[PDB]
RNA sequence: CGGUCUCCUCGACUAGACGUCGCUUGUCCACGGACGAAAUGCAGCUAAGGGAAGUCGGCAAACUGGCCGUGCACCUUUGGAAGAUACGGUGGCUCCAGAGGCCAUGGCUCGUGUGGAACUGUUGCUGUGCAGGGGAAUCUGACUGUUUAAUUGAAACCCA
RNA sequence: CACCAUGUUCAA
RNA sequence: CCGUCGUUGCUACCGAUGGUGGCUGGAUAGAGUCAUCAGGAGGUUGUGGAGGGCAUCCCAGCCGAAAUUGGACGAUGUCCAGCCACUAGAGGAAGCAAAAGUCGUAACAAGGUUGCUGUAGGUGAACCUGCAGCAGGAUCAUU
RNA sequence: AUCCACUGCAGCGAAGGCGUUCUGCAAGUGCACGUCCGUCGAUCAAGAAUGAGAGUUCGGGGAGCAAAGAUGAUCAGACACCG
RNA sequence: GGGCUGCAGGUCUGCUGGGUGGCCGGUUUGUUGUUUCUCUGGCCAGCUGUGUUGGGCUGCAACGGCUGGUACGUCCCUGCGCCCACCGAUGGUGAGGCUCCUGCCAAAAGUCU
RNA sequence: AAUCUGGUUGAUCCUGCCAGCAGUCAUAUGCUUUGUUCAAGGGCUAAGCCAUGCACGUCUCAGCGCAAACGGAGUGACAGUGGAUCUGUGAAUGGCUCCUUACAUCAGCAGUCAUCUACGUGAUAGAGUGUGCUCGGUCCACCUGCAAGGACCCCAUUGGACAUCCACCAAAACCUUGUGGCUAAUACACGUUCGACCCAGUCAGCCAUGCAACACUCGGCAUCACCGGUGGUGGCGGAUGUAUGCCCAGCUGAUACGAAGACCAGCGGCCGCAAGGCCAGUGUUGGUUGACUCAGGCUGGCCCUGGCCGCAGUGCUGGUGGAUUUCGUGCAUGCGCAUGCCCCACUUGAUCGCAAGAGCUUCUGACCUAUCAGCUUGACUGUGGUGUAUCGGACCACAGUGGCCUUGACGGGUAACGGAGAAUCAGGGUUCGAUUCCGGAGAGGGAGCCUGAGAGACGGCUACCACUACCAAGGUGGGCAGCAGGCACGCAAAUUGCCCCAUGCAAAGACAGUCUGUGAGGCAGCGACGAACAGUA
C-alpha cells in the first residue's frame, strides 16, 4: 500500500550497506529470509512491530527503522482520516472544565501524525503517537501503536 | 535577508499570521552554492557561521574522494560529469553538484589499485617481488573476493567512467566525496540511464 | 540586540539567600562556575553576609583578590564564584574551615569542620562518558571530570575526592540502605536512609527515604545525594540537627524557648 | 468608376472565403511626354513644447487593437453589465515534458495542438497587411426589425 | 339607540 | 387625553456631488547591501643570466581598491483593487425636549360607532372602512 | 355562493382549520392483546413541510356582500358612523 | 453468608440530692545539686588512656509555690481476632546480596490417617 | 457585617429601574493644609518633535614606554611614575516605552536522540610525517630506483609594517582628511626535532617442514604445445613506526533460553622411540540511554618521474611578571661508575565535558464580534536536494490533492503587550493589570548589513521615505520611547541638582602610593497621588 514509493531514486536504509562482502548476522532477523534490516526498539514500553522488523519498506520518519527518536509527549487519539501519503489525521476529543459553570466542554485537537508502513489500520482505529522531531510543517508525531 | 522562519508562512488552517517583529539574525539563510562541475580548478569560499565556525561553499569543484565500499579503497577520482539527479534535470543540464547526485568519475584508480592490491589486470593494457606475489594471491584467496558483473564491465573499458553517487554536501563542506554504486543501486541508476538513452 | 544577561535583580535573587529586598536593587549574579546559579552561594555572600569580614562589596573584592579565600583546596578571587553544595571553604589567615551544607530548612549553612574533613570532599557522579583515546570519565555535580574512575562506579553514586590531588579516594553506591541527603525540592536539607526507588522510565524516578528518627518522605532520584554507606557511617560531618527536620509547631516552640531563655538574662 | 442570375474555385501566413504575397489562367488596357515638378488643390504621412486654449459642438485625426494567463465594479428583469475597467506576457534557437494509430512491447507512422526551462538580442517580437480607445450620467425609444430610391435613419413606423 | 365637541400653568 | 399644525433647540438618518487618513493585495520601476562573475589601480617578495650591490630586463608569486556581470533581500516612488475609519453637502424625512400658541376629540364609561390584532385602501390630524380573528367585553347563563 | 335549525362546558386535526347526502383515495389517534423489534428515545441552532384573513400572479366566475369611489342624510364640519 | 470466641457503650442488674481543706500522682515556675554523655586544652604512663578547667546536656531531685482526686459478667454493632465456598505466570545474568537448613541409617513416642 | 433605604398611588402589594449608601495602590480638579516616617509621579493624548549638557568605557607586578611629561641614579637594554598609542576586551548588559501583536505574545509542562556558545570552571594536549625507502636540508651513489649504504646541519627565539612622535599640510567647517621619516608587540604575517617511546600496520627478505603433478604464469614458438616458479602450515625478521580536528565510505558499539553426533581439510594437545591412533587438558575485544545511525574505537582516502591532491584546522604564544642556586650527575644508594629529583604564577590559542545562556520545538490554557460561514493554493503530505547552528515548505525540483471549519474556521475590533499581580470578594464570582519582577517588541517609518560568542544593534554602519540642523553653497550632518530640560497635545504628570557612600555591572582592573567608569543605582529638590503616627492644648 504505502510501502510503494517513488521510482526517481533508489530508496535504501541508512545503516545497512547492501554490497557487503562478508556481512554479519547482526541484522539477520529471526523470521526473515536472510534480508538484513536495521531497526531499533523505541523503549517507552512499546513493542517493535514484526511488520517493521521483517518488512521491506523504506521509511525515514519511521520510529522503528530510521534515526527518528521518540521523546516528549505520548498522546492517544482517533484516526479521523488517511488522505495524505504516510501521514494521517488524528483527533483528540477531550473535555475542558469551565470553572464558573461547574461543567465541561467538548473540545478537540487534530494532528497530522506520521504512520509508518509497519501498521495496519482502518479509519476510526485508536492510536498512541509519540512526539519526534519536526518532520514537516505540521507533522511532529509518529504513530507508535495502532489499537483496533 | 534570506530568512528560514515561518512567520510569513500562513497558519496550517490557512489563516494569515500578523508579524509583530523583524527578522532576527539567528534565523537567516544564505544563497545556495550551486556547485558547478568544472574541469580544472576548485573554488571554495569560507563562510563565517553562527559560532564563528566555518562552512565551505564549494563553487566549481572538479573531483573528490570516492569510496569503494565493499573494497574500503577511497581514491581521489576526478568527477567527469553529472549524469542523473533524483528529481530535477535542470541541475543535470547545468552540471550542479548536489548531494545524492549521480556522476561519472574517472576510475583509473580502483583499477590501478585493483592491480596493485590483487595483481589482477582488468583491461588488457591498451622487477617482481616474492612477498608481493604471495600477498596478492592471499588477497585473491580470501573469502568475499570477486568483482561483480556491473562493476567489472565498467572497469574493463580502456577509458573508465564509473558511476558514483555524491555523498558530501558540497555547499556545506566544500567536498564532492562519494561512493561507487554497487549491486542493486548500480542496476537502478544504470536502468534509468538506459531509459533516457532509449526514450 | 540581545546576548547573555549580566545582572540579577535583588527580587529575582534565589530566595535561599536571605537577601533583603530593600538593601539594594541588584544582587551579585553568580558566575557560570562549578555549581548551578540557584544551588550556589557567591563568595561575596559567604564573605560579606555570613562571615561578616567584608562590611560591603568593596571589602569583599579586597578580601577575595588578596588570594586568601580558598574554596575546594584552591584560591578563588572571583567575587561571584558559585560555591555550592559540599564545597570546603578555608580561610587560613583566620583558621576558618567550613563545609557548605544544607540545613533542614533548605538554606546553605557553613558547617565548621576539622583537619581530615577539610582535606577531602564529597561529590556525586551525575554523568558517565568516554572521551577520545577511549578515556572513560565520570562527570560529577561539581562539574569535574575524574578522567579515570573505577569501572564499577555507576551513575548516581557518590565519591570522596582528596582536594589536594583531585583524584578519587573512595566512592559509595546508591543501593537501598545507603545514608542519603536531599539537595532540592521541599525536602532539601533532610537526611534519611534509602528505602525504595520507584522507577519511571522516560521521566523522574522517585526515592522514598526514612528520616533519622522515623519520619518518611519522598523526592527525586536526581534530587537525592548519597552521604554514607549507612546511618552508622556518614562519609562527612553533619550539622546540629543531623538532617532531622522538625515539625513547624516544634520549631515554633524551639524558637520561643530560645528567645525566652535568652531574655532570661 | 453605376447596375445586372447561377455554378467551379489552388499554395504560404492566419481562426479564416478577412487581409498580404505566389503557381495555373488571363493581362499590361485605361491619352501620353518632358521638367523634381510654382501657388492652390484632392489624397498619404509626419511634427518639438503644450494638450480642446480651436469650434455651435473633440468635427477630423489620433490613442487602443490579435491571442494567452491572472482578474474584473456599480447596477440588474439574475439572463447580463463584460472584451467592464486593469495587469503581465508574446521573437529566435536548443531542449524537457505531453496525445494517439498500425504491423507485429519492438519496427513504423506520429500533437504545424499545449505547458515549462536554458541561452540569446542596443527591450523586443499580434515587428508587415490586418487589428475595440475607455469610463460616468441626463433625455429618449424597451429590445431585434422597418423607413422618406435622389437633402431628414430619428425620439418616427412596427413589435411582443 | 337624532345630534350632546371643549375646559391654559403650578399648587390641593 | 391623542395626533397633525406653529416656535426654538439638540440628535441621528437619506441625499446628486465629494474630501481626508489608515491597512492589505497585485503590478511596475527600483536605493542600498549580501552573494556571485569579473577586474587588477597600486603595494610587495622571488628566477638565473649577463653589467659587480641600480625600475637592468626577463619570468613569476602574494595581497589587493575602483570599475564589470548578475541571483537574492528589499527600502521607496507611481498605478490599480478591496476594505475600514473620520468628514462636507443643496434638499428630503424622522426622533426628542421646552408653563400658559392653533384644529379637532381618536382613546379611557357601552367614551357616546365596544375595544384591540394582522393586512389592504382612503383621509388635515387624530383616524375611517373592508376581510378574518381576539376578549384583554359591555355575555362565564336558556329547545 | 353557503350548507340554517340539529349545533352542544360535543368530536377530529401538529397548528391554521373542519358541518347537506351517496361515493372513490390514502391516513391518524385511542382501545384490546402471553404479537414482533429490543433502547431504536426527549428537546432541538441550521435546515424542511403545513400556515386564518388580507395582499400579489396567470386564466375563468360574479349571485350576495363589499375596501376605493359615487351618493343622500346627520353635523359647526363629517369624502365618519346611518342609507 | 453463617457466625461468634474476645475490648467501650448500649439488652439486663441495684445505686447516688454529703460542706471545706491539705497531701499525692507529676517535677508544674525563679532557684540550687548532680553530671549519665560527646566535645575543649595541656600535663602525665609509649596519636590511646588517666583525673582536671570552661561552658554544653539533663536519669533527674526537691523548696516557696502547686494545681488534676459511674461497676462486673451476660443475648450482638462497628475498628479488629478467627473457622466454615467453589474454580498475572514463567525463563536467564549479576549484586564493588541477605537469611535459613545442610554427612549414614532411625527406637519409642510425633504427625497425615 | 450572607445588610439595605428614598422615588410610580388617595392609600396597597409587586415588577422594575433610577437615586442614595460604600470602595478603589484610579485619574483630574476646587477650597484648606503643623510636625515626623514612607511613597506614585509626560502611562491614558502625540511609539508627536526636540535647543543644551551628560548617560561607555577599560591597565595590572604581570601584551606594546627611547613623550624630559615628572623623575632617582650611573657605563647603564629598560629605575620608577606616566598622559599618549597600538593590541585585548566591553559597548548585545543596564535604562526607557507599550506602538504593534488574538495560539500570536505569554504562563505552567516538556524536548533537543534536531542545535550554537566569549567570559566562568574541571580535565586534556608528544604534528620533521601524501608511499617501507629514496622524501626535514645539503653532501655521494646505482640504472628507465633500493631492500640494506653512509658525512654532516637544524635549537639562544623570525620578518615586514603602521601607530604614539617629528615635519609639511588640504578644508569654512566636519567626532572630515592627505603625505614624508623613524620606532614596538600577546597586532599582522611567518616558522616548529630532539614533545616522545613502543606497538599496529605497510614494504621486503629469510628459515623449518609438508602433500602434490591441478591452476596461473617468468623464461624458448605463428595456440595444437615440452622443463623449472608460486600454493599449505609454523615462525623470524631488515625499512618505517602516520600525532589530531573537519569531510566521505566501510566495520564495531555483543549476549542475558535451550539438545547430541559423524566426516574432509588444516591448528593444538595426549599416548607415543617411531609407526599410527586419539580428544583427557586447554587464560595467555562491548560505554550511554526509556530508545540511537549516539559516545568512543578500527580501517581507506599518493600514482605511475612529473602529475594529482594539497584533505583548509589544532604547536599550553619565537608571550609576560615576580623570584632565583640550574651540576649532570649536585643528592644519595651499591662500589666519580648506574639510577628517581634539581623555580612559581599570569596569559594568546585548540579539544572534551560542566556551568550560564540562547534558538527551535511539545501539551493545555486568552477578550468582543455571525449586520464575519465557508477559509487556504506553498495552501496540506511525500521523495530528492538546498540552506541553517540545527529540525522543518524555511526554500527549491518533481509527484499527489490535500489542510481547517457551528466543539466557530477565515475575517473584523482593541475602553489588547502577556503573566506574576491589584481592587473588592460568605460562597460562586466581577472588574482591572501602560507601570517596579519575568517574558516579548521597538528605538522617527521601513529595509539591508558589518563586527562579534552573541545584534538583523540603532548613545553601530548603509540606503530610501518624513521632518530637520550648519554652510564660506562646493559640502557636512540628525535620531532623548536613557537622565535632567523645552515646545506641542491635552482633564492630566517633577530638578537642564549632587555623587559613585550603599546595591550591582564592566574592563587589561583588590586597596593605597596615583580620582577606573557607571543620569544603572543612590541621595537631595518639586510632589494633599496614595499610606502610617502625632499636634492644634
Amino acid at each position: 500500500t504505502e510501502v510503494e514509493l517513488d521510482d526517481n531514486a533508489f530508496h535504501k536504509q541508512d545503516n545497512i550497506f547492501l554490497a557487503a562482502k562478508n556481512p554479519s548476522s547482526k541484522w539477520v532477523a529471526p523470521g526473515s529470509k536472510g534480508r538484513r534490516r536495521w531497526w531499533k526498539k523505541i523503549g517507552l514500553g512499546f513493542k517493535t512491530p514484526k511488520a517493521a522488523i521483517l518488512g521491506t519498506y523504506i521509511d525515514h520518519k519511521c520510529p522503528f527503522t530510521s534515526k527518528v527518536s521518540i521523546r516528549g509527549r505520548i498522546l492517544r487519539g482517533i484516526i479521523i482520516r488517511h488522505k495524505m501519503f504516510r501521514t494521517v489525521v488524528v483527533r483528540r476529543n477531550y473535555l475542558h472544565y469551565q470553572k464558573k459553570y461547574k461543567r465541561y466542554e467538548k473540545r478537540h485537537k487534530n494532528w497530522s501524525v506520521h504512520i509508518s508502513p509497519a501498521f495496519d489500520f482502518s479509519i476510526g482505529d485508536e492510536v498512541v503517537f509519540g512526539q519526534c522531531r519536526p518532520l514537516s510543517k505540521t507533522v511532529t508525531f509518529n504513530v507508535l501503536q495502532v489499537v483496533p | 535577508g534570506i530568512t528560514r522562519w515561518d512567520l510569513h508562512k500562513k497558519r496550517a488552517t490557512g489563516g494569515k499570521r500578523h508579524i509583530h517583529r523583524k527578522k532576527r539574525k539567528f534565523e537567516l539563510g544564505r544563497p545556495p552554492a550551486a556547485t558547478k562541475l568544472v574541469h580544472g580548478e576548485r573554488r571554495v569560499r569560507r563562510v563565517r557561521t553562527r559560532g564563528g565556525n566555518r562552512k565551505w561553499r564549494a563553487l566549481r569543484l572538479s573531483g573528490g574522494i570516492f569510496s569503494w565500499g565493499s573494497e574500503n579503497t577511497a581514491k581521489h577520482c576526478r568527477i567527469l560529469d553529472v549524469v542523473y539527479n533524483a528529481t530535477n534535470n535542470e541541475l543535470v543540464r547545468t552540471k550542479t553538484l548536489v548531494k545524492g547526485c549521480i556522476v561519472q568519475i574517472d576510475g583509473t584508480p580502483f583499477r590501478n589499485w585493483y592491480y596493485k592490491w590483487y595483481g589482477i589486470r582488468l583491461c588488457n593494457p591498451k622487477r617482481v617481488y616474492k612477498n608481493h606475489l604471495r600477498k596478492t594471491h592471499l588477497r585473491r584467496k580470501q573469502k568475499g573476493f570477486g568483482l561483480e558483473e556491473g562493476l567489472q564491465a565498467q572497469l574493463a573499458v580502456p577509458v573508465c567512467k564509473i558511476l558514483a553517487r555524491i555523498s558530501s554536501r558540497p555547499g556545506q563542506d566544500g567536498r564532492a566525496n562519494g561512493y561507487i554504486l554497487e549491486g542493486k543501486e548500480l542496476e537502478f541508476y544504470q536502468k534509468k540511464l538506459d531509459k533516457k538513452k532509449h526514450k | 540586540a540581545r546576548g547573555p544577561k549580566k545582572h540579577l535583580k535583588r527580587l529575582a535573587a534565589p530566595k535561599h539567600w536571605m537577601m533583603d529586598k530593600l538593601g539594594g536593587i541588584f544582587a551579585p549574579k553568580p558566575r557560570a562556575g562549578p555549581h548551578k546559579s540557584q544551588q550556589c552561594l557567591p563568595l561575596i555572600l559567604i564573605v560579606r553576609n555570613r562571615l561578616k569580614y567584608a562590611l560591603n562589596y568593596r571589602e569583599a573584592h579586597m578580601i577575595l583578590k588578596q588570594r586568601y579565600v580558598k574554596v575546594d583546596g584552591k584560591v578563588r578571587t572571583d567575587i561571584k564564584f558559585p560555591a555550592g553544595f559540599m564545597d570546603v571553604i578555608e580561610i587560613p589567615k583566620t583558621g576558618d574551615k567550613f563545609r557548605v551544607l544544607y540545613d533542614t530548612k533548605g538554606r546553605f549553612i557553613l558547617h565548621k569542620i576539622k583537619g581530615e574533613e577539610v582535606d577531602f570532599k564529597l561529590c556525586k557522579v551525575v554523568k558517565k562518558g568516554t572521551a577520545k583515546k577511549e578515556t572513560p570519565y565520570v562527570v560529577t555535580h561539581d562539574g569535574r571530570t575524574l578522567r579515570f574512575p573505577d569501572p564499577n562506579l555507576k551513575k548516581n553514586d557518590t565519591v570522596v575526592i582528596d582536594l589536594k590531588t583531585g583524584k578519587i579516594k573512595e566512592w559509595v553506591r546508591f543501593k537501598v540502605g545507603c545514608l542519603l541527603m536531599v539537595t532540592s525540592g521541599a525536602n532539601t536539607g533532610r537526611v534519611g536512609e534509602l528505602v525504595n526507588r520507584e522507577r519511571h522510565p522516560g521521566s523522574f524516578d522517585i526515592i522514598h527515604l526514612k528520616d533519622a528518627a522515623d519520619n518518611k518522605f519522598a523526592t527525586r532520584a536526581d534530587n537525592v545525594f548519597v552521604i554514607g554507606s549507612s546511618i552508622y557511617h556518614p562519609l562527612v560531618s553533619l550539622p546540629k540537627l543531623k538532617g532531622v527536620k522538625l515539625s513547624i509547631v516544634e520549631d515554633r516552640e524551639k524558637k520561643l524557648a530560645h528567645n525566652s531563655k535568652k531574655q532570661k538574662q
